[PDB]
C-alpha cells in the first residue's frame, strides 16, 4: 500500500490527470533534427528516425483501411498488436522483445536512445563541447622562460589571432578590406608577423 | 499481387514508382543471367543492347536504385564516434561573408551618398536598393516627374559616373 | 509559459503531455509516409518533410515560386500551401499522427 | 652463417644452435595453401599423415554435398575445386587500383533420383583473391593482411567452485559446440545434478537419462558408486520416459502443443543429428582424447552421442567424489581433473585459412538455400546445375569479409619490421572472439604455457594489454590449431639431437630442461642437478635422470621484435615492452646505417620481411642501373629485376630500393642484391650511431626532454622522406557535367602558373598551402542574386559566370615538389565507378629535416622529444676536438631500471674504437671463454650480443679497459667509461668525468608536423551545430566535463559562459562576435545554445510538456 | 574514415530582416465539420479558395 501511494498520491495531489498514459496522437519531431542529407555524389544519408516514423504511418494507414473495410477479429485485432509494437519500438528500441534491426543487423536509434548514456544528449553535448579558437601541439621545455610565460609557435598563433591581425593589418592600411586582408594572412605575406 | 505491389510501395525509404520497381528488377535479374554466363560482370553497351535501351538510360537506372546510409551507424570502429558528426554543414553561415556583405553595404550607401539626390534616388529606385524591390523605368519616371528616356539618360550618365575610377576604386577591391 | 526562449527564465516545469496538447503543438498532420520525391528531390505533400507542415525549405522562398522576395512575409501561397519565412524553422515546428 | 652475401657480424655467444630459426612467414603462406589445396601442401601432408589430404575448399564441398530436396527426387552435387591463373600481376593490380585474385571452377552435378539423369556441368563460383609471396592480400589496390585469432577450442570443461556460506566444492561441466545449442551439468548446494541445457532453468539428470531412453534400473545399474546420482534418482519425482520427455518438452518449449512423435525426436533433432549441433574436428578429437571414447579410430561424424553424455556425466560424478582416474567402458583411462579454459592446450589458433573457410561456408549455406527453393517451383527435366546455382551470396560474402571487417587489416608498413610483426600477431579479440569493454582480467595475463608460443614482452601498451601478442621464433601451427614448439629429446641423460614438436599438454605431461645448461660435449649433463620446468609452471631442481625433454637455444620465448635488443635481460619488463612497440613505429631516412651492436635476428628478418629483392639462382651480373639488374644465370637465360623507387607505402613514407652489386659479380642463390628502405648491406638498420653523453645539460634534457647537434641538421643525418598523395574526381551531377579545365571562374593570372594546358599541375612545380592542384569547375546554374552584387556586376561588367568553382587544393601545412600525375578516364575504357568520369591523383614528397618536436627514441625504452638544436661549437667536446651529438639525461637511467642503455653505450664505444686484448703472458682470465678472433678487432667492426647469451660484465670491463687510441697517443676514454669533456660554451673543463659513447637512437613516427593544428573558425556539424573535430578537417578542440570542473573550480563564469555559448552553439552569436571583433567593438551577450532547443525538441517529442516559465 | 561534406536540399538567402513594409494581406476564417475554425493569410491580390485543408 505504501508503494502504490507513491504513485497514486503523485496522480491526486497535481493537477495532472492519469488518461495521459495512453495516446491518440504521437507528435513528430522537426525535420531538421532527422535530416535527409545528400553526399558529395548522390549518396543520401538519413538518421533512423524515418523508419520508425515510416512504420508507425505504414501500420496506422493499413488499420484505417481495415476498419473502414470490415475486416474479421483476428485480422483486425493482429494489426492493432502490429501498430502498438511500432509506437512502443519508437519511444523505446530493446524493451519490450526483439530490438527493430536495419540493415547489417545493428538495432535503430530510436527517441530514448538520444538521451541515455556517454553517448546521448546530456554528456555528449550539452556538458562538453567542441569550441572554436583552440589547438593541439607537443610540448617541450622552455628553461629560459619565466613564470607567467609560455612559448607559442607563429603558425598556430597566426590562425588563432586571425580576426585581430586581420583589424589590426587593416587599420595600419597594408590591406584595404577585411577579404583582402584575409587573403593576406591566409597567403602569409611578411607583414602578417610584424601585426601579429 | 498484393505483397508485390505493396513491397515495392513501402520498401524503399525514397519512393520509387512500380514500373521504374519492374525495370529495376528486369535489369537485375538480366545482369545476373548475363554474368553467369559471361564469367565477368557485363558492360552497361552490353546490358544496354540485351535490354533494347541506351547505355544513358542503364546509367540512371542503377544510378536510381541505391539505397541511402544511415547517419548513425559508428564508422569509428572503436564506438567513440559515429558518422553524423564527420559532414560539414556546406549550406552555413561562413561568419566572414556576413561581414564582409555587411562593410559593402555601407560602402555602397557612402558612394551613392556622394552623389546628387535625383540620380541617387534613380540607381537606388532603378536597381532596388531601397527595399528589396526593383522598380520599373516608367515607374521611375511617374514618381520623379520627367520621361522615361530622360530616366535612362540620367541613369547612363549616373552609372558612368560611379563607373568612373574617381568614385569605384573603393567597391573594386570587393568583388 | 513562453516558449520565444528568450533569456528570461526562473522556472522549467515538466508535466505529462495530453492529446490536446500535442494538437495544439503541431502544425498540421502527416499522413503519407513520404519523404522525398526520387527524381526532382523535392519534399512530398504531406509527407515526413512536407514544406506545407513545417515550413519552407528556402529562405523567404516558397515552393511553386509565386511569391519569392522579402516583402512577402507570412503570406500563405493559395495554391501551394506553403508559407514565405525563413528556413530555420523546420527545426522548430512539429507535426501528428493521428 | 649460411645466407652467403653476408656482413661478417662477430658474435659473442657461447652456445651452439641445433636448429635455425624456421620461415617467418609460414604461419600465414601455409595456412592458405592449405585451403587452396596446394601440391606443396600436399607433398608436405603426404609426408607427415596422408591418411586425408582434404583442402578447406574439398572440405566445405564435401560437407555441403549432396543437397537433396523434401520429397527426395533428385539431388545435386558438387566436386574438384581447381584454380585458373591470376588475371593481373601484383604491380598491376596495386597500380591500377583493382584486385588480386584467379577464377575458380567447380564441377557441379545433378542426379534425378526416380528416373535416373546425370547433368554434370562446370560452374564459375567467381574470383578468389590470392595471397601473394609475401602472405598479403592485395584488396582495391591496397595491400591487406589478415591476422590470426585466438579463439577457444570447443569441448568439455570441467570446473570447480566453492560456495559462500556452506564452503562445499561445487562442480560444473560446459561442453561448448560451434554453432550448436549449450548443455550443462551441475552439483548444487545440495545432493542435486542440474542439467540446465539450451540455458533453461534445472532438471535433475535422471530425467534427461530417462528421455533419453533409460531406466531406473539401467541408472542403477551404471551409476551404481554414486550416492548423488541414486539420491537424485530417489528424489527424480518422475517415471516413464514419455513422462519425463514432456516434461523436457515443457520446459524447454513454451506455448507449443505437444505431440509424441515431435516431443520424442526434439531431442534427438537439437542433439544428434548434425545439421542442427557439430562441435568441429577438433571438437571431436578434444572430447575423444579428454573421456578416452576412441584412440585408434580417425575422426569422423562430429555429432555427439549419448555415449558421450553419460561419459560426461560419469566422469563429473567421479570428478565430485573424488577420484583420481577413471576407465570409461569401452576405452582406455583418462586422469580426472578441472580444466583451465586460459591453458594453451586449450586456445587454438583461427589462422587465415580457417578464416576464409568458414565465409566461404557462410556463403555456401545462402546459396543452398535458394537452390533447395527454386528447386521445387521451376519443373523437373527443365533444370541444369547452371540455373540451379546462384553465386552472388557467395562472392558477396567473399568481398564482405575482405573489406570492411576488424580482422583484415591495413598493413601496418613504415619499416620492413612494422610490416613482418602486422603478421604473425594473435589477436584474441574480434567475431568470435571476446570483446574489449568485457575483457576480464584473467584473461590478460601471461599463462606459463606461454613458454615458446606466445612472447611475454610484445603487447600493445594502450587499452589492449594482453588481448593481443606475437608469435614466438621458433613456434608452429598444427593440423587442428595449437601452437607447438620444438624440443630436444634427451634420452638417458643423454641429450640427442631429434627434434620433437610438442605442444601444451605434451610439455605438461613430460619435464623440461633448461637451454643453457652444460652438456658434457657428446650429451651428458656435467652437474648432477638440473634446473627443470615441471607439470603446473613450478620451477624444480631435478636429478640428471628423470630430464626428458630440453631447448632448442634460449631466447626461445621472445618474438621477432623483442629479439632485435641488445642485452634485453638487464632491462625491465615495461621498458622491454617499450622498447619492442616503438622499435616498429620508425621511419626509413634517405642513408640507413647499419647498427654497431646488434643482436643475430637482423639478417633473417631482413631477407624474410620481403622488402629486400634476393636472388633466385646464381649466376653473373650483367648490367646494374638504379631501376635493374639483370643476372645472367648459369644455362643461358637471363632475368631482369626491377626496382621499387620512390613509391609511397601505406603510411606514407617511400620505399626505395637500390643495388648494392657491381658489373661484374658473381652471386649465388639467396644471396641479397637490392637494399630496400631501412636496410644496409642485407641487415636491418632502423637508425644511426650517434654519439651520445649522460649528463644532464642546463635544463634543456629536463624530465626526458632530448638535445641534439646542429651537425644532424647539417650533414642530413636523420632525415626521411615522406610522401602524400591528393584525389579528385569529376562526375556527371544532376545540373550538368564537372569539368577538369584551367578555365577556372574569377580569380587572378598569377596563380595559374604552374598549371599546364590541361589542367593539373607540371611535373615538378613547388606547391604550397593553398595552391592549385587540379582545377575542377562544376556547373551552378541560375539563382537569386542580391541587389548589391547585381549592382557592382553591371558596374564593371562581368558576366554572371554561370558554373561554379571547386577545385582541388593543397590542404594547410604541406608543401614539396609533385613527384607524379596518374590520371585516369572514361575515354580509355577505365573501370571507373558508376557516375566518375575522369579521376587523378597527385603525389606530393617533402624531405623532413629533424627539428625540435619530433620524438626519438633507443631501443630499450627511452624517447623523448627534441628540446633544442645546439650549434655544433656550444656542445661538450671530447679533449681530442670531437663534439657529442645527443646528451641523455641521467635522472631517468637509475629508477626506470633500463641500464642495457648503459651497456649498450660502453659496447658501442669499444666497437667504435676497437680493442686488442694482449694475450702475450697468455689469455687473462675474463676472456678464458671469449671467442678467438674477439681478441682484435678493427675499429668500426660490427659485433652482436644475442638476447639471453651474451657479453658479460667482466668481458665488458675488459674490453673497456684495452682499447686502442684514436691517431695521436690518446686514449680519450678511461677505464669506467667515463671521459673528461670540456664546455663548449663557458670553455673550462667540468669537474668529474662523463660517461660516453655510442649509441643507436632511431626517428619515430610522431613528428611535430602531423600533430600541430590550429583553429579560428571552420566547419560546423549538421543536427548540432557545434564544431568539427580532428585534424582531417579544421577542427576545434574538446571541452568536456572535467575541464567545466576545473572552470567552476577557479570561480570564473564569464569564461565557461563564453566558452560554451559564443564558441560553439550560439549561432545567431557566432556571427555578432566576429564582426565585432573585427570592427573593434565590444563582445555581446550571449544568448540561448542550440543545443538545449534540441534537447526541448526531442523531450516535448517523446510525449512530455516541458515548459519554460517567466516569472 | 573521411571528409565527407553534404547538403541539404535547400539554399539560404540572406537579406536584411525589416518588418516595416510589407505586403498587404487579409485574414480568411475556415471552419471544419468539427465546430472548430481556423485564420489563414493570403495576399490580397488571391482568389480565396472555398475548402483549405487546416
Ligand atoms: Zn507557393
Amino acid at each position: 500500500a505504501l508503494k502504490r501511494l507513491k504513485v497514486v498520491a503523485a496522480f491526486q495531489q497535481s493537477g495532472n490527470s492519469p488518461m495521459g498514459m495512453v495516446l491518440d496522437a504521437v507528435p513528430v519531431i522537426p525535420p531538421e533534427l532527422r535530416p535527409m542529407v545528400q553526399l558529395d555524389g548522390g549518396r543520401f544519408a538519413t538518421s533512423d528516425l524515418n523508419d520508425l516514423y515510416r512504420r508507425v504511418i505504414n501500420r496506422n494507414n493499413r488499420l484505417k483501411r481495415l476498419i473502414d473495410l470490415g475486416a474479421p477479429e483476428i485480422i483486425v485485432n493482429n494489426e492493432k498488436r502490429m501498430l502498438q509494437e511500432s509506437v512502443d519500438a519508437l519511444f523505446d528500441n530493446g524493451r519490450r522483445g526483439r530490438p527493430v534491426t536495419g540493415p547489417g543487423n545493428r538495432p535503430l536509434k530510436s527517441l530514448s536512445d538520444l538521451l541515455k548514456g556517454k553517448q546521448g544528449r546530456f554528456r555528449q553535448n550539452l556538458l562538453g563541447k567542441r569550441v572554436d579558437y583552440s589547438g593541439r601541439s607537443v610540448i617541450v621545455v622552455g628553461p629560459q622562460l619565466k613564470l607567467h610565460q609560455c612559448g607559442l609557435p607563429k603558425l598556430m598563433a597566426l590562425e588563432l589571432f586571425k580576426p585581430f591581425v586581420m583589424k589590426r593589418l587593416v587599420d595600419l592600411n597594408h590591406a584595404q578590406n577585411i577579404k583582402s586582408a584575409k587573403r593576406m594572412v591566409e597567403r602569409q605575406r611578411p607583414q602578417v608577423w610584424d601585426v601579429l | 499481387q498484393a505483397i508485390t505491389r505493396a513491397m515495392a510501395d513501402q520498401a524503399r525509404t525514397i519512393r520509387i514508382p512500380v514500373h521504374m520497381v519492374e525495370v529495376i528488377n528486369k535489369l537485375g535479374r538480366i545482369q545476373r543471367e548475363l554474368l553467369q554466363d559471361l564469367g565477368r560482370e557485363p558492360t552497361p553497351e552490353e546490358l544496354a543492347k540485351e535490354m533494347d535501351i541506351t547505355p544513358e538510360k542503364v546509367l540512371e537506372i542503377q544510378q536510381y536504385a541505391r539505397e541511402p546510409i544511415s547517419l548513425d551507424q559508428t564508422i569509428g570502429d572503436e564506438g567513440d564516434s559515429q558518422l553524423g558528426d564527420f559532414i560539414e554543414d556546406s549550406e552555413a553561415v561562413v561568419a566572414v561573408d556576413a561581414v564582409s556583405f555587411t562593410l559593402l553595404q555601407d560602402q555602397l550607401q557612402s558612394v551613392l551618398d556622394t552623389l546628387s539626390e535625383r540620380e541617387a534616388g534613380v540607381v537606388r529606385l532603378r536597381f532596388g536598393l531601397t527595399d528589396g524591390q526593383p522598380r520599373t523605368l516608367d515607374e521611375i519616371g511617374q514618381v520623379y516627374g520627367v520621361t522615361r528616356e530622360r530616366i535612362r539618360q540620367i541613369e547612363s550618365k549616373t552609372m558612368s559616373k560611379l563607373r568612373h575610377p574617381s568614385r569605384s576604386q573603393v567597391l573594386r577591391d570587393y568583388l | 509559459g513562453a516558449m520565444l526562449d528568450v533569456n528570461f527564465f526562473d522556472e522549467l516545469r515538466i508535466g505529462l503531455a495530453t492529446a490536446e496538447d500535442i494538437r495544439q503543438w503541431s502544425y498540421g498532420e502527416v499522413k503519407k509516409p513520404e519523404t522525398i520525391n526520387y527524381r526532382t528531390l523535392k519534399p512530398e505533400k504531406d509527407g515526413l518533410f512536407c514544406e506545407k507542415i513545417f515550413g519552407p525549405t528556402r529562405d523567404w522562398e516558397c515552393y511553386c515560386g509565386k511569391y519569392k522576395r522579402v516583402r512577402f512575409k507570412g503570406i500563405i501561397c493559395e495554391r501551394c500551401g506553403v508559407e514565405v519565412t525563413r528556413a530555420k524553422v523546420r527545426r522548430e515546428r512539429m507535426g501528428h499522427i493521428e | 652463417n649460411s645466407v652467403p652475401g653476408a656482413p661478417n657480424r662477430v658474435s659473442f655467444a657461447k652456445l651452439r644452435e641445433p636448429l635455425e630459426v624456421p620461415g617467418l612467414l609460414d604461419v600465414q603462406t601455409d595456412s592458405f595453401e592449405w585451403l587452396i589445396g596446394s601440391p606443396r601442401w600436399r607433398e608436405s601432408a603426404a609426408e607427415r599423415g596422408d591418411v586425408n589430404p582434404v583442402g578447406g575448399l574439398e572440405e566445405v564441398l564435401y560437407e555441403l554435398s549432396p543437397i537433396e530436396d523434401f520429397s527426395g527426387s533428385m539431388s545435386l552435387s558438387f566436386s574438384d575445386p581447381r584454380f585458373d591463373d591470376v588475371k593481373a600481376p601484383v604491380d598491376e593490380c596495386k597500380d591500377k587500383d583493382m584486385t588480386y585474385a584467379a577464377p575458380l571452377f567447380v564441377t557441379a552435378e545433378f542426379i534425378n533420383n526416380n528416373t535416373g539423369e546425370i547433368k554434370s556441368q562446370t560452374v564459375f563460383m567467381g574470383d578468389f583473391p590470392m595471397m601473394t609471396e609475401k602472405g598479403t592480400f592485395i584488396i582495391n589496390g591496397t595491400e591487406r593482411v589478415v591476422v590470426s585469432q585466438l579463439v577457444r577450442s570447443p569441448g568439455v570443461y570441467f570446473d570447480e567452485t566453492i560456495d559462500k556460506s556452506t564452503d562445499k566444492t561445487l562442480h560444473s561441466v560446459k561442453v561448448i559446440p560451434s554453432r550448436g545449442a549449450w548443455l550443462e551439468f551441475d552439483v548444487d548446494k545440495r545432493d542435486t545434478v542440474g542439467v540446465r541445457i539450451d540455458r533453461k532453468r534445472r532438471q535433475p539428470v535422471t530425467v534427461l537419462l530417462k528421455a533419453l531412453g533409460w531406466t531406473s534400473e539401467q541408472i542403477v545399474e551404471r551409476f551404481g558408486f554414486s550416492e548423488i546420482m541414486r539420491s537424485t534418482l530417489e528424489k527424480d519425482n518422475t517415471v516413464g520416459t514419455d513422462e519425463a520427455l514432456l516434461d523436457i518438452y515443457r520446459k524447454l518449449r513454451p506455448g507449443e502443443p505437444p505431440t509424441k512423435e515431435s516431443a520424442q525426436t526434439l531431442l534427438e533433432n537439437l542433439f544428434f543429428k548434425e545439421k542442427r549441433y557439430d562441435l568441429a574436428r577438433v571438437g571431436r578429437y578434444k572430447v575423444n582424447k579428454k573421456l578416452g571414447l576412441h584412440v585408434g579410430e580417425p575422426i569422423t561424424s562430429s555429432t555427439l552421442t549419448e555415449e558421450d553424455v553419460v561419459a560426461t556425466i560419469e566422469y563429473l560424478v567421479r570428478l565430485h567424489e573424488g577420484q583420481t582416474t577413471m576407465t570409461v567402458p569401452g576405452g582406455v583411462e583418462v586422469p580426472v581433473e578441472t580444466d583451465d579454459i586460459d591453458h594453451f592446450g586449450n586456445r587454438r589458433l583461427r589462422t587465415v585459412g580457417e578464416l576464409i573457410q568458414n565465409q566461404i561456408r557462410v556463403g555456401m549455406s545462402r546459396m543452398e538455400r535458394v537452390v533447395r527453393e527454386r528447386m521445387t517451383t521451376q519443373d523437373v527435366e527443365a533444370i541444369t546445375p547452371q540455373t540451379l546455382i546462384n553465386i552472388r551470396p557467395v562472392v558477396a560474402a567473399i568481398k564482405e569479409f575482405f573489406g570492411t571487417s576488424q580482422l583484415s587489416q591495413f598493413m601496418d608498413q613504415n619499416n620492413p619490421l612494422s610490416g613482418l610483426t602486422h603478421k604473425r600477431r594473435l589477436s584474441a579479440l574480434g567475431p568470435g572472439g571476446l570483446s574489449r569493454e568485457r575483457a576480464g582480467l584473467e584473461v590478460r595475463d601471461v599463462h606459463p604455457s606461454h613458454y615458446g608460443r606466445m612472447c611475454p614482452i610484445e603487447t600493445p601498451e594502450g587499452p589492449n594489454i594482453g588481448l593481443i601478442g606475437s608469435l614466438s621464433v621458433y613456434a608452429r601451427v598444427n593440423p587442428f590449431g595449437f601452437i607447438e614448439t620444438p624440443y630436444r629429446k634427451v634420452v638417458d641423460g643423454v641429450v640427442s639431437d631429434e627434434i620433437v614438436y610438442l605442444t601444451a599438454d605434451e610439455e605438461d605431461r613430460h619435464v623440461v630442461a633448461q637451454a643453457n645448461s652444460p652438456i658434457d660435449a657428446d650429451g651428458r649433463f656435467v652437474e648432477p642437478r638440473v634446473l627443470v620446468r615441471r607439470k603446473a609452471g613450478e620451477v624444480e631442481y631435478v636429478p640428471s635422470s628423470e630430464v626428458d625433454y630440453m631447448d632448442v637455444s634460449p631466447r626461445q620465448m621472445v618474438s621477432v621484435a623483442t629479439a632485435m635488443i641488445p642485452f634485453l635481460e638487464h632491462d625491465d619488463a615495461n621498458r622491454a615492452l617499450m622498447g619492442a612497440n616503438m622499435q616498429r613505429q620508425a621511419v626509413p631516412l634517405v642513408r640507413s646505417e647499419a647498427p654497431l651492436v646488434g643482436t643475430g635476428m637482423e639478417l633473417r628478418a631482413a631477407i624474410d620481411a620481403g622488402d629486400v629483392v634476393v636472388a633466385e639462382e646464381s649466376g653473373v651480373i650483367e648490367e646494374v642501373s638504379a631501376d635493374y639488374i639483370t643476372v645472367m644465370h648459369d644455362n643461358g637465360t637471363r632475368r631482369t629485376y626491377r626496382m621499387r623507387k620512390f613509391a609511397r607505402s601505406n603510411h606514407g613514407t617511400c620505399a626505395n630500393q637500390c643495388p648494392i652489386v657491381d658489373a661484374g659479380d658473381r652471386v649465388e642463390a639467396g644471396q641479397v642484391i637490392a637494399d630496400g628502405p631501412c636496410t644496409d648491406d642485407g641487415e636491418m638498420a632502423l637508425g644511426k650511431n650517434l654519439l651520445v653523453a649522460i649528463m644532464p645539460w642546463e635544463g634543456h634534457n629536463y624530465e626526458d626532454a632530448i638535445i641534439l647537434s646542429n651537425r644532424l641538421v647539417e650533414e642530413d643525418v636523420l632525415t626521411s622522406i615522406h610522401i602524400e598523395e591528393h584525389e579528385i574526381d569529376a562526375r556527371d551531377t544532376k545540373l550538368g557535367a564537372e569539368e577538369i579545365t584551367r578555365d577556372i571562374p574569377n580569380i587572378s593570372d598569377e596563380v595559374l602558373a604552374d598549371l599546364d594546358e590541361r589542367g593539373i599541375v607540371r611535373i615538378g612545380a613547388e606547391v604550397r598551402d593553398g595552391d592549385i592542384l587540379v582545377g575542377k569547375v562544376t556547373p551552378k546554374g541560375e539563382t537569386e542574386l542580391t541587389p548589391e552584387e547585381r549592382l557592382l556586376r553591371a558596374i564593371f561588367g562581368e558576366k554572371a559566370r554561370e558554373v561554379r568553382d571547386t577545385s582541388l587544393k593543397v590542404p594547410h601545412g604541406e608543401s614539396g615538389k609533385v613527384i607524379g600525375i596518374r590520371v585516369f578516364s572514361r575515354e580509355d575504357e577505365d573501370e571507373l565507378p558508376a557516375g566518375v568520369n575522369e579521376l587523378v591523383r597527385v603525389y606530393v614528397a617533402q624531405k623532413r629535416k629533424i627539428s625540435d618536436g619530433d620524438k626519438l627514441a633507443g631501443r630499450h625504452g627511452n624517447k623523448g622529444v627534441i628540446g633544442k638544436i645546439l650549434p655544433v661549437e656550444d656542445m661538450p667536446f671530447l679533449a681530442d676536438g670531437t663534439p657529442v651529438d645527443i646528451i641523455l639525461n641521467t635522472h631517468g637511467v637509475p629508477r626506470r631500471m633500463n641500464i642495457g642503455q648503459i651497456l649498450e653505450t660502453h659496447l658501442g664505444w669499444c666497437a667504435h674504437s676497437g680493442w686488442k686484448v694482449d694475450a702475450a703472458k697468455g689469455v687473462p682470465d675474463w676472456a678464458a671463454r671469449l671467442p678467438d678472433e674477439l681478441l682484435e678487432a678493427q675499429p668500426n667492426a660490427i659485433v652482436s650480443t644475442p638476447v639471453f647469451d651474451g657479453a658479460q660484465e667482466a668481458e665488458l670491463q675488459g674490453l673497456l679497459s684495452c682499447t686502442l687510441p684514436n691517431r695521436d697517443g690518446d686514449v680519450l676514454v678511461d677505464a669506467d667509461g667515463k671521459a673528461m669533456l670540456f664546455d663548449g660554451r663557458s670553455g673550462e673543463p667540468f669537474p668529474y668525468p662523463v660517461t660516453v659513447g655510442y649509441m643507436y637512437i632511431m626517428k619515430l613516427h610522431h613528428l611535430v608536423d602531423d600533430k600541430i593544428h590550429a583553429r579560428s573558425t571552420g566547419p560546423y556539424s549538421m543536427i548540432t551545430q557545434q564544431p568539427l573535430g580532428g585534424k582531417a578537417q579544421f577542427g576545434g578542440q574538446r571541452f568536456g566535463e572535467m575541464e567545466c570542473w576545473a572552470m567552476q573550480a577557479y570561480g570564473a563564469a564569464y569564461t565557461l559562459q563564453e566558452l560554451l555559448t559564443i564558441k560553439s552553439d550560439d549561432t545567431v552569436g557566432r556571427v555578432k562576435v566576429y564582426e565585432a571583433i573585427v570592427k573593434g567593438e565590444n563582445i555581446p551577450e550571449p544568448g540561448i545554445p542550440e543545443s538545449f532547443k534540441v534537447l526541448l525538441k526531442e523531450l516535448q517529442s517523446l510525449c512530455l510538456n516541458v515548459e519554460v516559465l517567466s516569472s | 574514415d573521411r571528409v565527407l561534406r553534404g547538403s541539404r536540399l535547400g539554399a539560404v538567402s540572406y537579406e536584411t530582416d525589416r518588418n516595416h513594409d510589407l505586403a498587404p494581406r487579409q485574414i480568411a476564417r475556415y471552419r471544419t465539420d468539427n465546430g472548430e475554425e481556423f485564420e489563414v493569410p493570403f495576399a490580397d491580390d488571391a482568389e480565396i479558395p472555398g475548402t483549405w485543408l487546416c
